RNA sequence: AUACUAAAAUUAAUAAUUAUAGGUUUUAUAUAUUAUUUAUAA
RNA sequence: UAAUGAACAAAUAACACUGAUUGUAAAGGUUAUUGAUAACGAAUAAAAGUUACGCUAGGGAAGGGUAAUAUAGCGAAAGAGUAGAUAUUGUAAGCUAUGUUUGCCACCUUCGACUCAACAUUUCCUCUUGGUUGUAAAAGCUAAGAAGGGUUUGACUGUUCGUCAAUUAAAAUGUUACGUGAGUUGGGUUAAAUACGAUGUGAAUCAGUAUGGUUCCUAUCUGCUGAAGGAAAUAUUAUCAAAUUAAAUCUCAUUAUUAGUACGCAAGGACCAUAAUGAAUCAACCCAUGGUGUAUCUAUUGAUAAUAAUAUAAUAUAUUUAUUAAUAUAUUAUCUAUAUUAGUUUAUAUUUUAAUUAUUAUCAUAGUAGAU
RNA sequence: AUAAUUGAGGUCCCGCAUGAAUGACGUAAUGAUACAACAACUGUCUCCCCUUUAAGCUAAGUGAAAUUGAAAUCGUAGUGAAGAUGCUAUGUACCUUCAGCAAGACGGAAAGACCCUAUGCAGCUUUACUGUAAUUAGAUAGAUCGAAUUAUUGUUUAUUAUAUAUAAUGAUAAUUCUAAUCUUAUACUUAAUUCUUAAGUAAUAUAUAAUAUAUAUAUAUAUUAUAUAUUAUAAGAGA
RNA sequence: UGCUGACAUGAGUAACGAAAAAAAGGUAUAAACCUUUUCACCUAAAACAUAAGGUUUAACUAUAAAAGUACGGCCCCUAAUUAAAUUGAAUAUAAAUAUAUUUAAGAUGGGAUAAUCUAUAUUAAUAUUUAUCUUAAAAUAUAUAAUUAUAUUAUAUAUUAUAUAUUUAUAUAAUAUAAACUAAUAAAGAUCAGGAAAAUUAAUGUAUACCGUAAUGUAGACCGACUCAGGUAUGUAAGUAGAGAAUAUGAAGGUGAAUUAGAUAAUUAAAGGGAAGGAACUCGGCAAAGAUAGCUCAUAAGUUAGUCAAUAAAGAGUAAUAAGAACAAAGUUGUACAACUGUUUACUAAAAACACCGCACUUUGCAGAAACGAUAAGUUUAAGUAUAAGGUGUGAACUCUGCUCCAUGCUUAAUAUAUAAAUAAAAU
RNA sequence: UCAUCUGAUUAAUUGUGGUUAGUAGUGAAAGACAAAUCUGGUUUGCAGAUAGCUGGUUUUCUAUGAAAUAUAUGUAAGUA
RNA sequence: UAUAUUAAUAAUGUUAUGAAUAAUUAUUAAUAAUAAUAAACUAAGUGAACUGAAACAUCU
């Protein structure tokens, strides 16, 4: 079909298939470019599909040695997303990957 | 298309925003209300 | 003959003559098998 | 005789006129002078466009008149016409007629196609006739009488028009609200959309271009096409009916004869008249031919229903036999129920008696084809 | 290309008045877009004919509408606010209808259609006039809301150069400090079950004075005493 | 074109709104109501169950029957969202009020037990959408532990015979059609990356609340002025035949209408056929006619390589050689415009106009640009960070995008430079 | 309404709720829609807006009885 | 659950294991709440436009 003579995207075949923990990916509230008022502030935004802002860490307070488990797809960030675990207490969190 | 039929009924939606509820609690809806009663209508509201 | 009208044909059943429509009979048309056959007897 | 400008607000000086408690002052007043509103009796110190997306209150604050123009004629004849102005042609000027073109006044606010045409003659063809050193014949030119009949089919274009092709005797000119939209169409023209060229700062605009784009009416009166009833009938009824009134029709071509004659060196080729074939228009008819033919018959796909005969079972009535069984008749029915792993359909086995033929019928566009 | 083409395609270029993201040019596919050509197909047409159903017509029941000054509502010519059922002249016409037609009654109603007027309205445009949100800039010559250092330069006083320096007073630019501003994150006891005040002391934090120790008057640690606290802490901007 | 009331003309005219009816009897009262029979229409509906709605219109006043186990509401929980509610002084604001946090409300959603029928209370302790492919193996047919081909890939419960606590349950072994279809785990492909919220034991306890329930619900019972050919959500929707919910019939059900009865003039609408021509019609093939498979093969040029072209046109295989239901199926080419699928003027313009993926310019360093905010707090931008977001123009892609910043702006550097406000002091 | 035609796994269709609208929203952009049609809805009030414009203004008798010119006017439909 | 809660009592049942203890019946003290409530007049804040000026902006 002629929709697809231009579909081009990159192929990385070590991208993660299965789902986010649900523990840290949480509900993203669709406000279609709308404000308080109702009215709709910043244009040419509006529905799509359905979509869980993921929780990623920007700070990295706690430190410590971690290692990376599966680096993932982030529906909301142009940016892949690397799944740490702590290679002592365990926890897991989603940082930028480089 | 064949117009006329705008009004396409629906208690819950009729209740909630014509209802006396839905004029006795706010500032604006009770005005209307007490307007109505000053004029001596017997149906204050749905 | 005709939109409704109008025109035209008959309304006989008697001592004698008259058929308007339906039906019936006869002939014919159409349809389509039939001589390898239809009705009869000897 | 032209050489000009009101008030208002300001400015300068003079007068001694008021002086907001009194004295001054401030401010006003009288007198003289100053500056431009040129849209020149000057609406503000200060203001241009677009609208087809438009809105409200009002006025009209193709017919008619005219005939410059256009068409046509008449008078006179300069000049062509081998000769001669008047066979034919007729510069420029003159006198007219029509209101068929382009105009002018403002009394009065849709072009083309389809269908049907009615009227005029300023006659395209057909009929009669005059002139034609330019009528030898035949074809022709010009003119007079003549409106009875006739006056096209395609390609292109929205076109009327026009170019072209093929025919005809001819393919005439107009009027009728440039006939005909309460008769049809609607391609152009224009309103909302859009784009191109040009204009503009733009919004938008165009004697521009292109695609798309809403009209309706059941006829009261007049008129017309047909059909009735009442009636007054030189006084009835049945029938036959003349004069009269209204209207229809009135034709045209090709060939043949006269005759290859008349005429003409030759080429070419008659008038007068007659007949036969047709064209166009009208009327009537269905014997025959083609169409139709929800009369009818035949063929055929799918599905469903029904009648009769046969087999089975039950009920009822008569007969035989011994309430059993059988014959005759009539009526009724060809079901149902379980298993095959949840549900439905089907198939088979199981239970009961749960049949085959024959001829119909309905639905599918008249289901469809062939006939009629 | 057709018998014949103002239409279509190719080509030529005095392009009235093309032209490169108001994009230029040539394709494949797509398009209920517009124009043109070929094959088949047909009642579109020559040229209309027959048939079926629902109306139209008749009888019974029920029963609207636009319109309507009053009508006893004919033709022709002339006249006329200029196209006459109604005026003038003349002709024709016995009275009443039914099914049709749609030439007139400048037929009827929505609603047409263009102009002109109004010192009428509304939208849109702009270097029309007049305001204004917004943005920008100044007011130690306004407030909230203060200072220090460095560098350039302006003007002047005593002293000098000639027929150039010191100092004062300002301005400009940069840097720094802050309780100026501004942003961001998170125990006992008395007196009036819980609350509050108050003398004392517990423990934490800050500041000052004294004593002792260790290094090059200064730095660091410990003890004693006095004063305050039980909105703050951390980060950032900063006169 | 005055307001209201009454009555006229049009006129007993148009019309009575998709349509199949007929006889006998209720009833010597019936076209219109009821019953019986015949005929017909709807039948993946005009049937059967429902939702919403509504003058209860229903088979009616003696009237629509619920502890729950497929019964819904009610109740617990929340989404979008809402709130004169809550927070010396939450923030902001002429009032009205707005903002942020809490709390409460809010279904179109989620909520254990159950025919071997089940027990919800009190106290105490601690899951977006989507497919079931290939190999293997068993089993089967022709052939000889080898090979070709073939239904099946997993569950759904009955019967027979055995072992366990002892005729109640489990387990084992054998038997048992095909085509659809249902809920549950299984396995796995893509990016468009896929809701929120409310525990277990031990003891005790249950006398089962209130509301909905008729009929119509593809319509005479709702929204449309009407007993209006319009609008209205869900599940079955017999069989025969088919790929199919297409198309044909119709078992069962319902149904055949506030208009009837005759001839069917001219004329109108919707259909059927039409000789000889076959676009001559017409602005213009408008309209109408035209189908030699529907399965299996085959299928060119061009081309962005995409059976795009393409369901290519013509053609072939299957009984058809004169035909006999319905539905699906209607040619080729050139040019202009636009890349394409899509959107648009409800009710005259569906296009060449809008959008589009793509290209290009530009602003914003996050305490940000852009927008809203009688105006602010604040909100969207975004729980994002220059490959992101806002604005602008062009508009897939091949070959390209030449020239000039004069004018309007934008942007950088210059105390070159006038002017407003604000102030002291000092002379007339 | 009928025939014909277009999409029919998607930028799809649709049910039940909710937010955005009158200087004002939504808008794949048409001056499209905001309860039978918006270059900006409806209701109430200012309000008997204003109208140099149109229309209307009702019994009788009697006597007199014009003008459509000039000037000026943002004035030629008005007025002095 | 204001026919309510706590406390006390008399009894019953009654667990617990005479007394206690709650459950119940019945008395007494304490513990608690019901906003439809007018219009006109007055004062205060904000504050138009149509209109007149025969236009219009100062003005109204
Ligand atoms: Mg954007
Ligand atoms: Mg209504
Ligand atoms: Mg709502
Ligand atoms: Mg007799
Ligand atoms: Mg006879
Ligand atoms: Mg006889
Ligand atoms: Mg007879
Ligand atoms: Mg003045
Ligand atoms: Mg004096
Ligand atoms: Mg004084
Ligand atoms: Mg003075
Ligand atoms: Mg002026
Ligand atoms: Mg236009
Ligand atoms: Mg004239
Ligand atoms: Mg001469
Ligand atoms: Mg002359
Ligand atoms: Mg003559
Ligand atoms: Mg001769
Ligand atoms: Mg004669
Ligand atoms: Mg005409
Ligand atoms: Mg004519
Ligand atoms: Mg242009
Ligand atoms: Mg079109
Ligand atoms: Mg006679
Ligand atoms: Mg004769
Ligand atoms: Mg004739
Ligand atoms: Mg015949
Ligand atoms: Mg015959
Ligand atoms: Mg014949
Ligand atoms: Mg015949
Ligand atoms: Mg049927
Ligand atoms: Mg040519
Ligand atoms: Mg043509
Ligand atoms: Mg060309
Ligand atoms: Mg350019
Ligand atoms: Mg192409
Ligand atoms: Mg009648
Ligand atoms: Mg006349
Ligand atoms: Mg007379
Ligand atoms: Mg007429
Ligand atoms: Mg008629
Ligand atoms: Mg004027
Ligand atoms: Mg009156
Ligand atoms: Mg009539
Ligand atoms: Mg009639
Ligand atoms: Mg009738
Ligand atoms: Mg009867
Ligand atoms: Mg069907
Ligand atoms: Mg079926
Ligand atoms: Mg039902
Ligand atoms: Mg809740
Ligand atoms: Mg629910
Ligand atoms: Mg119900
Ligand atoms: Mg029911
Ligand atoms: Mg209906
Ligand atoms: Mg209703
Ligand atoms: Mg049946
Ligand atoms: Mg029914
Ligand atoms: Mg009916
Ligand atoms: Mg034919
Ligand atoms: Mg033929
Ligand atoms: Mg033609
Ligand atoms: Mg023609
Ligand atoms: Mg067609
Ligand atoms: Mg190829
Ligand atoms: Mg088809
Ligand atoms: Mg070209
Ligand atoms: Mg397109
Ligand atoms: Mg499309
Ligand atoms: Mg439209
Ligand atoms: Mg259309
Ligand atoms: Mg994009
Ligand atoms: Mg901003
Ligand atoms: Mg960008
Ligand atoms: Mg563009
Ligand atoms: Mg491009
Ligand atoms: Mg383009
Ligand atoms: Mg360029
Ligand atoms: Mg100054
Ligand atoms: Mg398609
Ligand atoms: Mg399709
Ligand atoms: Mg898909
Ligand atoms: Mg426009
Ligand atoms: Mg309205
Ligand atoms: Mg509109
Ligand atoms: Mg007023
Ligand atoms: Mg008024
Ligand atoms: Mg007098
Ligand atoms: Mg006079
Ligand atoms: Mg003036
Ligand atoms: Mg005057
Ligand atoms: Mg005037
Ligand atoms: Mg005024």
């Amino acid at each position: 079909s002629p929709g697809l003579r231009w579909y081009r995207s990159p192929i990385y075949p070590y991208l993660y298939k299965g789902r986010p923990v649900r523990a840290l990916t949480v509900v993203r509230k669709k406000h279609g470019g709308r404000n308080n008022s109702g009215k709709i502030t910043v244009r040419h935004q509006g529905g799509g599909h359905r979509n869980r802002t993921r929780l990623i860490d920007f700070n990295r307070w706690e430190g410590g040695a971690q290692t990376v488990q599966r680096i993932e797809y982030d529906p909301g960030r142009s940016s892949h997303i690397a799944l740490l675990k702590h290679n002592t207490t365990g926890e897991l969190s989603y940082i930028i990957a480089c | 298309k064949s117009r006329g039929n705008t009004y396409q009924p629906s208690t819950l939606k009729r209740k909630r925003t014509f209802g006396f509820l839905a004029r006795a609690k706010s500032k604006q809806g009770s005005k209307i209300l007490k307007r109505r009663k000053l004029k001596g209508r017997w149906f204050l509201s749905h």
